[PDB]
RNA sequence: AGUAGUAACAAGAG
RNA sequence: UAUACCUCUGCUUC
């Protein structure tokens, strides 16, 4: 008797048992080595979709530019990037006509937001391309380097605090003939020592001023870094993703804020709608389309998906979109909003590491940097790369980068593109034919409803929608998209079948131990179960099972099995002692080899708070010792409820930096850290609330400490000695 | 400590780097240089942790005495190492070091801990003190709504909350004084007193404060209970296919009762309306309804709120009826006069037409807003008199404005400028009057200017006031500031007074069916009856399938005996009363077709049998109303197709599987032999039979308007479901 | 300035001025507001008193 | 502008829609049936169905792994003492001598009296581990001049055909045993009725999986990877021997420690997450590889004795193989218990949906049947070309097994195949429901799916199963096609 | 060898 | 050339 797990689908329908078609217990595919091939693929294809447009050499950068917009319409189903401005403007006019006031209101909100937005805002951009060192760095560091660099070119917009002067300095820095910036280099110095030879050589780092010419700077300012996307689910082959510089961030923020402020008020945009609310939108949007045409009215649903979404959409359109949307706004704001598209219209793409060539005979390998990419016979590359490199040539730059005028990068203008999709959804009809379409949009993923009298019309409506989208540079995936009679459909891995079904598989990877620490991961671990019980349809048995499995994973990961158990380990050896010593054993946390007291009803309660009354005074005292060394200097995506105890620790820093030339940044860091740690002692609220001021960081401390001294004296805390000493010290400062 | 700070400052300033950093860096830029580090963003912490936990010294300590109290090793086990951490510049250590510290470390001060983390403990007492009830299996309609996740101390906007936190924790650094301080001075005082002696770091106190001040509102699937202290237990309260009665401990709000009470009463009424002798049901149910812990009796008795349904029930059990209304912030009680709403179109001041329900008839209310009290006398679009007391300026003002708007005066309607069709922050369109309220509450100058003035009362006890809420000789037209501060119920739930006049209309309650706040319980058999559309639909069809054995048999014996059955009364309470009869008359006929003639369809019989309860309504001709789909109350989804399947009801003849609101049922072993090639046309229209198949010469698929107008004995084409043409005759 | 003002007011134990004062007298424990008018002083005075 | 453009745009630009009919659904992966290709070989990390665990009764509490394997081998000395290699089958590029030397080194190293589980870095160990096999990095300046150096053509997965060992693995892993392997920890006491219902449900749901085969295999993978990861980081440069351990409880309630084999940990200076550590597996078995040779081309099989298994004597074989893993897969191994939740939730959904219909806990009803209702029955599989009805528990265990196999064979091929085939599934559902589904470029769907079928056993089997099912549905369609009309 | 799969590891660095 | 059967590193990007 041959078992067939598919035969379940004879009994239970596919949506009802959709969880079993997701292999999320398995491993997701990671990348290996270089992504240059994947980047080059994108560069070639992006131009492949627009090569019948207008080619021209940029007199600024000296790069090869291609312009599809207002180009010849396609005569085939190959991904077209040839959008038509007029049609976009009409699609916009329709949206404005049906949503009047939104266009200017959103702009005013975004403007009034911008005006308040400070520079520090840029620090929360995660990985950012640092143009000074030409590497992906933390946003804060990439920003700091850019500010310190700007300071050398007499650009102190940052000192004012606001974003506007900084952005001004950014667009101004383009005019600079030679951009100067710091670069660190080492120096030997004989420090005194008790070392036979009475001295020691420590390489003290020192900063050096380095110059870049206007063009070479502009090229970096316009550059985008690239890397293969790891762990991307539900796909065979890998692909590339990009990272932006510090310059464009401020200009994108505003545009996305605007597009957000717009999208929020649209009813056919699924962004920034929470996954839970997306159903509230979708099911209703369906309910509307259902009861609209009773008499033989065939309501069809189309499970949409777009191809080459990023590689077809052109900045030149987004510029027009900003220009239209900002109609009523003043000029400076239009000029402000217009910049990011202008940059993306003239952007440059970096090609990652390169390609590794080898000899099996000699067992040798070597990476060929993108500059040296062509310093070799093309026959020595493999068959595909040989084809790619030939096609890359016309868009290739001397310094080893690829010019890329058309197309967008993976995840840049999500909002503003979603708007362009909704704009397609806004037409609803063409030529007064007997049908009406509506739908929901989300970047490259869309769901299209079409109501009409007979399906022959519906299909022509869908065809009209397709042919329409072509004019916006939006390309529907004939291969991945499919249509059916309304009642069931799929949208961003959410499955509707006369009501959205659960897809428990999707969230299953989150059940594991998160990797923050013992304290947090518990809270997270229970909270995930608690939430998945509510939203994703997990019964009490399965939930209670997950409660067990998580503790199982938790105790192995953090090596903290039951104190009564006999599992051996360095920690366990002490845990057992703690078990023997402690009286209120049920008061012990699992991290301390305590018993799991959680169940369905108290998932939402922190373990410490649960067990507090069961703890011994010394144990809770030690566990919650106010000045314990394990918890660091805290400072106020999902958040959790947890208590700050000894299990709330932080791990060691990655030490690989120690034996590289970036050692400096440790001293550069700690140099700040000292000043900030002190400034926090002077101003305790600094940790909570962002301090404000364009004045000197020292001045504040001086004044504050002076007042502290004076008041501590006159109140009767400090003695005349301490006051005179304090004032004597401060006097010098 | 100051001396130490200054000394450390001087020691730091020696370092030219630190000096230049302190001199060059700005107070703004502090926010940047703080986040400067060599650290990188961990893209796979789930892995990196599992890896790191297998290393020797994964953790980093803080440099200090408490670190030095930890020994290097302990009974062979290496606790920590000499090597410093790059970030902390303190020693590194193994996780064991934690387990040591917890076992043999220094015992620290934990006084205040409970008050600091009070917010969390309140959950623990809200669970520990709670009491659980019954668990019931059966369908549950979950409505996805934004709700408050946790109960707060006092809800504020983030900006307002942070300032309070700042006032509590860092009073010297609060900066510019806000009004908030004066409003929450008692809260500040309290938290200041409660969090004084503790040793815990302020940054934690601010977090816990912000947790219990700032609100966490999120979209969730909810059914019944929506109060925070219910939401926090939501995972246990319900599923899709089960319900759990839960009674949380601690005190509960009055408004939370007032919220649910209304829904409960409305829901009782909506059911009891359809069944003859409504009062009987209403009383039967209301007697045994429960709001969380309080009976509906105790609630209606104790609370002085209600609206319409509440009074009707109040008069059904026997107690006073507070005819009170709420216009946003304005609270009204009825002194005399019963007005009637009439939908008209008004051309409002700014120059736009608006469909508004104008209230005809004279009316007199006892009025209160915040602290300001008064008496209101109004007529159809006119403030006749407004006799108020003196109070705070904003209350007097808002009282007068809310009265001006509530009165629907033309002087108000013709005092609009710009636009008044703005949505709320979520993006929802407010109602015509509440928009005018939200508008004139802000921009009142137009109203006050457009209103008009007149002579003040010269009676000693009376006074008049002007636009700025100050005494004046020229008062606002119709405004006065004075110094001085049985019933029975019908079978059909209308309240009559001794003089024969009726004051409450059974058909005067709101059809709007909102989610309650607390646990709405019905301590009776057949709870479902007071349920949602789909719940009732499902339970009904289930009850049909459960008794199909007898119900299908009696249909060959008892003529109209089945059509009326206890269970169907509920179902009918779903159906629009304007269609119930038309549906019943059709269903009964289509069924009678399958009875009297030799063409049965069990799947259809089951589908239609519930619709036949309500007394039928045929056309003038004697023929019933033909239908494509039978619509139900609420949600465009909720309808039963006649030819095709539908979101609520569909049938799969391949597996003989009946789908009801998603749930699967098996009809196998309960189907006749000849239902194989038995077309559906013989149970789609009443008094119609399939002759042949689609004959092009007959033309197109004829619609209901045509089919009803066709003469008896006349062929026509009909489309069952997509791709199934049929040739039918009358 | 606000830190100074609030520190002084809080340390001395008095209400914080809602506006930003100019000086503070240590002996009197009183904040001081300085005004530089052109015409009459009496005019500029009672306007501040409001 | 829009319409004026649409007017002048070429007709060739269209969506080319077509209404889907069942005959358009041609069986996916036409090559998997071609015998001209090699049948897909077993490529997992450890053995699953063919596993043979040496059982050692204990107190039921943790001991040191070396001591455990030592005592186990002490119990079963006859196999441990066997120094005489009886080679049955040999992996093409393996080395009998090195492998057997490695096996003996493992056995003896573990069997010895000292604490350390370290192996001497011998030549056979260096071969089996793959010492110094990494290429030497050099300057680009050199490599550019060196004309012999070239970019390597990438290795593309081979095109395998269907193999029955997968089918059998599925048939067996889903079957019941008398041995429970799970290590489920304690939870808080029940108070609310929901918790009692859940707890009462777990007795039915959990045990149904725990008693089955796949559970033990899973726990083996988990517990193994758990330690392998620890050694990989704790002892990077040291070759170490790690036992394939799993504690088990029989129906009587006696804790038997199971030793399925011994594994050699390679050199693990793992920097990047994807960086590989080579692990050499020596696993006991009772399977004669000559029977299904196509299954074991990656393995080297010895014959090291015999045991009284089910009363009768059975020949004990030693399956020797050079394997490899990394931080990612070890972590995902450690997080494999979840294979429960995905299969347990999916069915508890059905128990809840049923309980909704009849208004009480329908668990016992679904599993065993009851006074009112019959037990739940599902179409579980085929038998000489006809359906077969399996119980709820079997339907559960089948899903659990599937979810396990998702991990054990999880890779890009599985991701792509699942993702792309899910669409065709949904279309087939639309057809089953008669919702008149249309397609725009079906060859695209197919081309998208079929490129993911190369040399993944579960993919290649799932394709076959999919075609069989798709076959059986088309017989069902014939019932609907002529309804009414 | 092997892991693995459109490119990598099978240690790297001073 | 050497120190170097030494030293540093395991997400730290060139």
């Amino acid at each position: 008797m041959n078992i067939n797990p598919y035969f379940l689908f004879i009994d239970v329908p596919i949506q009802a048992a959709i969880s079993t078609t997701f292999p999320y217990t398995g491993v997701p595919p990671y990348s290996h080595g270089t992504g240059t091939g994947y980047t080059i693929d994108t560069v070639i294809r992006t131009h492949e979709y627009s090569n019948k447009g207008k080619q021209y050499i940029s007199d600024v950068t000296g790069c090869t530019m291609v312009d599809p917009t207002n180009g010849p319409l396609p005569e085939d189903n190959e991904p077209s990037a040839y959008a038509q401005l007029d049609c976009v403007l009409e699609a916009l006019d329709r949206m404005d006509e049906e949503h009047p006031g939104l266009f200017q209101a959103a702009s005013q909100n975004a403007m009034e937001t911008l005006m308040v937005t400070t520079v520090d805002k840029l620090t929360q951009g995660r990985q950012t391309f640092d143009w000074t060192v030409c590497r992906n760095q933390p946003a804060a560091t990439a920003l700091n380097t850019t500010i310190t660099s700007f300071r050398l070119n007499d650009l102190n917009g940052a000192d004012k605090g606001g974003l506007i002067p900084f952005c001004q300095d950014i667009i101004d820095s383009l005019d600079r003939p030679e951009m100067t910036f710091f670069s660190v280099k080492n120096i030997k110095k004989k420090l005194p020592a008790k070392n036979r030879k009475g001295f020691l050589i420590k390489r003290i780092p020192m900063k050096v001023k380095d110059k870049i010419t206007k063009v070479e700077y502009i090229k970096r300012a316009l550059s985008l870094n690239t890397m293969t996307k790891d762990a991307e689910r539900g796909k065979l082959k890998r692909r590339a993703i990009a990272t932006a510089g510090i310059q464009i961030r401020g200009f994108v923020l505003v545009v996305e804020n605007l597009a957000k402020n717009i999208c929020e008020n649209l009813e056919q945009s699924g962004l920034p709608v929470g996954g839970n609310e997306k159903k509230a939108k979708l099911s209703n949007a369906v309910a509307k389309m259902l009861s609209n045409c009773p008499p033989g009215g065939i309501s069809m649903t189309v499970t949409g998906d777009n191809t080459k979404w990023n590689e077809c959409l052109n900045p030149r359109i987004f510029l027009a979109m900003t220009e239209r949307i900002t109609r009523d706004s003043p000029i400076w704001f239009r000029d402000f909003c217009s910049i990011a598209p202008v940059l993306f219209s003239n952007k440059i793409a970096r090609l990652g590491k390169g390609f590794m060539i080898t000899s099996k005979t000699k067992r040798l390998k070597a990476q060929i940097p993108c500059p040296d990419l062509f310093s070799i016979p093309l026959e020595r590359y493999n068959e595909e790369t040989r084809a790619k490199l030939k096609k890359l040539k016309p868009f290739f730059n001397e310094e080893g980068t690829a010019s890329l005028s058309p197309g967008m990068m993976m995840g840049m203008f999500n909002m503003l593109s979603t708007v362009l999709g909704v704009a397609a959804l806004g037409i609803k009809n063409i030529g007064n034919k007997e049908y009406l379409w509506d739908g929901l949009q989300s970047s490259d993923d869309f769901a299209l409803f079409v109501n009409a009298k007979d399906e022959e019309t519906c299909m022509e409506g869908i065809n009209d929608f397709y042919r329409t989208c072509k004019l916006l540079g939006i390309n529907m995936s004939k291969k991945k998209s499919y249509c059916n009679e309304t009642g069931m459909f799929e949208f961003t891995s959410m499955f509707y079948r006369d009501g959205f079904v659960s897809n428990f598989a999707m969230e299953l990877p989150s059940f594991g131990v998160a990797g923050v620490n013992e304290s947090a991961d518990m809270a997270i671990g229970m909270t995930i179960i608690k939430n998945n019980m509510i939203n994703n349809g997990m019964g009490p048995a399965t939930a209670q099972t997950a409660i067990q499995l998580f503790i199982a994973d938790y105790r192995y990961t953090y090596k903290c099995h039951r104190g009564d158990s006999k599992v051996e380990g360095k920690r366990m050896k002490i845990i057992k002692e703690l078990w023997e010593n402690t009286k209120g054993r049920d008061g012990l946390l699992v991290a301390d080899g305590g018993p799991n007291i959680y169940n369905l009803r108290n998932l939402h309660i922190p373990e410490i708070v649960l067990k507090y009354n069961l703890m011994d005074p010394e144990y809770k005292g030690r566990l919650l010792h106010p000045q314990n060394p394990f918890v660091g200097h805290l400072s106020i995506k999902m958040d959790y409820d947890a208590v700050s105890g000894t299990h709330s620790w932080r791990t060691k820093r990655n030490r690989s930096i120690l034996n590289t030339d970036q050692r400096n940044m440790i001293l550069e860091e700690q140099c700040y850290a000292k000043c900030c740690n002190l400034f926090e002692a002077c101003f305790n609220s600094a940790s909570y609330r962002k301090p404000v001021g364009q004045h000197s960081m020292l001045e504040a401390m001086a004044h504050r400490l002076r007042m502290d001294a004076r008041l501590d004296y006159e109140s009767g805390r400090m003695s005349k000695d301490d006051f005179e000493k304090a004032m004597a010290h401060l006097g010098e400062i | 400590m100051t001396l130490a700070k200054i000394e450390l400052l001087k020691q730091l300033l020696r370092d030219n780097e630190a000096k230049t950093v302190l001199k060059q860096t700005t107070v703004d830029q502090y926010n940047i240089i703080r986040k400067f580090n060599t650290s990188r963003i961990e893209k796979n912490p789930s892995l990196r942790m599992k890896w790191a936990m297998c290393s020797n010294f994964p953790l980093a300590l803080t440099k200090g005495d408490m670190a030095n109290r930890i020994p290097l090793e302990y009974k062979g086990i290496q606790l920590k190492t000499n090597a410093e951490d790059i970030g902390t510049k303190g020693q590194m250590c193994s996780i064991a070091a934690v387990t040591w510290w917890n076992t043999y470390g220094p015992i620290g001060d934990t006084e205040g801990f409970e008050r600091v983390y009070e917010s969390f403990f309140l959950r623990k007492m809200r669970l520990d003190n709670a009491t659980w009830g019954r668990i019931t299996f059966g369908p549950v309609e979950r409505v996805r709504k934004r709700v408050l996740l946790n109960p707060l101390t006092k809800e504020m906007p983030p900006d307002e909350a942070s300032n309070v936190i700042m006032e509590i924790l860092f009073p010297k650094e609060a900066g510019i004084p806000r009004e908030s301080t004066w409003i929450h001075r008692e809260l500040i005082k309290e938290k200041r007193e409660k969090l004084k002696g503790t040793m815990i770091t302020p940054i934690v106190l601010a977090y816990m404060l912000e947790r219990e001040l700032v609100a966490r509102r999120r979209f969730l699937p909810v059914a019944g209970a929506t109060s925070a202290e219910f939401i926090e237990m939501l995972h246990c309260l319900q599923g899709e296919n089960w319900r759990q009665i839960y009674h949380p401990g601690g005190n509960k709000l009055t408004e939370s009762r007032s919220q649910s009470m209304i829904v409960a009463c409305r829901k009782i009424i909506r059911r009891s309306i359809v069944a003859s002798n409504p009062l009987e049901l209403a009383v039967e149910i209301a007697n045994k309804t429960v709001i969380d812990t309080e009976p509906l009796k105790s609630c209606l008795a104790a609370i002085d709120g209600g609206d319409v349904a509440c009074d009707i029930i109040r008069a059904a059990l026997g107690l006073k009826i507070r005819q009170r209304q709420r216009f946003g912030r304005l609270e009204l009680k009825r002194i005399s006069g019963r007005g009637f709403k009439n939908d008209e179109e008004i051309l409002i001041g700014n120059g736009t037409i608006q469909k508004i329900g104008i209230w005809d008839g004279e009316e007199e209310f006892h009025v209160r807003c915040g602290e300001c009290r008064g008496i209101l006398k109004k007529s159809k679009m006119k403030l006749e008199k407004l006799l108020i007391n003196s109070a705070k300026k904003e209350d007097m003002r808002d009282l007068i404005i809310l009265c001006m708007v509530f009165s629907q005066d033309t002087r108000m309607f013709q005092g609009v400028r710009g636009e008044i069709n703005f949505l709320n922050r979520a993006g929802q369109l407010l109602s015509p009057m509440y928009q005018l309220q939200r508008y004139f509450l802000n921009r009142s100058n137009d109203l006050f200017d457009q209103w008009g003035y007149e002579e003040s009362p010269k009676a000693s006890e009376l006074h008049g006031i002007n636009e700025s809420m100050n005494a004046s000789d020229y008062t606002l037209k119709g405004v006065v500031v004075t110094r001085n501060v049985k019933v029975s119920i019908t079978k059909n739930l209308s309240l009559i007074k001794r003089t024969g006049e009726v004051i409450m209309g059974a058909n005067d309650v709101s059809e709007l069916e909102s989610q309650a706040q607390l646990m709405i319980t019905y301590d009776t058999p057949k709870m479902w009856e007071m349920g949602t559309t789909k719940e009732l639909v499902q339970n009904t069809y289930q009850w049909v399938l459960k008794n199909l054995v007898t119900l299908k048999a009696q249909f060959l014996l008892g003529k109209e005996d089945m059509f009326q059955w206890d269970a169907f009364e509920a179902f009918e309470s779903i159906i629009p009363q304007k269609m119930a009869g038309q549906y019943s008359g059709f269903a009964r006929a289509v069924l009678k077709q399958m009875r009297d003639q030799e063409v049965m369809k069990t799947d259809q019989f089951i589908k239609l049998l519930p619709f036949c309860f309500s007394p039928p309504k045929l056309r003038s001709n004697g023929e019933p109303y033909q239908f494509l789909k039978l619509v139900l109350k609420g949600g465009g989804e909720n309808f039963i197709e006649v030819r095709k399947g539908s979101p609520l009801f569909s049938y799969n003849p391949q597996t003989e599987v009946l789908t009801i609101c998603g749930r699967m049922m098996s009809l196998k072993g309960k189907i006749e032999d000849e239902e194989r090639n038995r077309s559906m046309g013989n149970a789609v229209l009443a008094g119609f039979l399939v002759s042949g198949k689609y004959d092009p010469d007959l033309g197109d698929f004829k619609t209901i308007e045509e089919l009803e107008k066709l003469k008896p004995g006349e062929k026509a084409n009909i489309l069952l479901y997509q791709g199934k043409p049929v040739k039918v005759v009358k | 300035a606000w830190m100074v003002q609030r520190s002084l007011a809080q340390e001395h134990g008095i209400e914080t001025p809602k506006y930003l004062a100019d000086l503070f007298d240590y002996k009197t424990k009183r904040f001081i507001e300085v005004g530089i008018t052109k015409g009459l002083a009496d005019d500029y005075f009672w306007k501040k008193k409001e | 502008a829009i319409e004026r453009n649409l007017a002048r745009m070429s007709p060739l630009v269209s969506v080319t829609p077509k209404k889907l009919t069942w005959e358009d659904l041609r069986p996916i992966g036409p090559h998997i049936y071609n015998h001209e290709l090699p049948e897909v070989p077993y490529n997992a990390f450890l053995l699953m169905s063919d596993e043979l665990g040496l059982a050692n009764m204990t107190e039921g509490k943790s001991k040191k792994p070396k001591t455990l394997a030592k005592e186990c081998l002490e119990k079963y000395s006859t196999l441990r003492d066997q120094t005489d290699p009886i080679l049955i089958m040999k992996s093409e590029k393996a080395n009998e001598n090195f492998l057997w030397k490695l096996w003996r080194d493992c056995v003896n190293t573990i069997s010895n009296e000292e604490m350390s589980n370290e192996l001497q870095k011998t030549n056979y160990a260096k071969w089996a581990t793959g010492d110094g096999l990494t290429y030497q990095k050099i300057m680009k300046e050199v490599a550019i001049d060196d004309e012999t150096m070239c970019q390597e053509e990438p290795k593309i997965p081979n095109k395998c055909r269907v193999a029955a060992w997968v089918q059998t693995e599925m048939n067996l892993l889903s079957t019941l045993t008398s041995k429970r392997a799970l290590d489920l920890p304690e939870i808080g006491p029940d108070v609310a009725p929901v918790e009692h219902v859940g707890s009462e449900r777990r007795k039915y749901f959990v045990n149904e999986i725990n008693y089955c085969k796949a559970s033990t295999v899973m726990m083996k993978y988990v517990l193994f990877h758990t330690s392998l990861l620890n050694e990989s980081n704790a002892s990077m440069g040291k070759y170490k021997v790690i036992p394939i351990t799993n504690r088990v409880v029989n129906e009587k309630g006696e804790s038997f420690d199971m030793l399925y084999g011994l594994a050699v940990k390679g050199q693990s200076h793992l920097r990047g997450d994807t960086d590989v550590v080579t692990v050499v597996t020596f696993e006991f078995s009772s399977t004669d590889p000559r029977v299904d040779s196509g299954k074991w081309p990656k393995y080297t099989v010895f014959r090291i004795g015999s045991l009284f298994v089910s009363g009768r004597e059975k020949s004990v074989y030693l399956y020797c193989r050079v394997n490899g893993t990394n931080k990612i897969q070890m972590k995902w191994g450690m997080e494999a218990r979840r294979c429960l939740l995905q299969s347990m939730q999916q069915m508890e959904a059905i128990v809840e949906q049923e309980s909704s219909i009849q208004g009480y806990d329908m668990t016992k009803a679904c599993f065993k049947g009851d006074r009112v209702n019959s037990p739940k029955t599902f179409s579980i599989g085929t038998q000489e070309g006809k359906l077969v009805k399996g119980s709820f528990g079997k339907a559960l265990r089948v899903i659990f097994t599937k979810c396990l196999m998702h991990y054990v064979f999880g890779n890009a091929q599985l991701e792509g195949f699942s993702a792309e085939s899910r669409r065709l599934l949904l279309l087939i559902q639309a057809l089953k429901d008669r919702k008149g589904p249309w397609v725009f470029d079906l060859e695209g769907m197919y081309s998208g799916i079929e490129e993911c079928i190369s040399n993944n056993p579960w993919v290649i089997q799932s394709a076959y199963w999919f075609n069989e099912w798709l076959g059986f549905e088309k017989e069902g369609s014939k019932v609907l096609e002529s309804v009414d009309e």
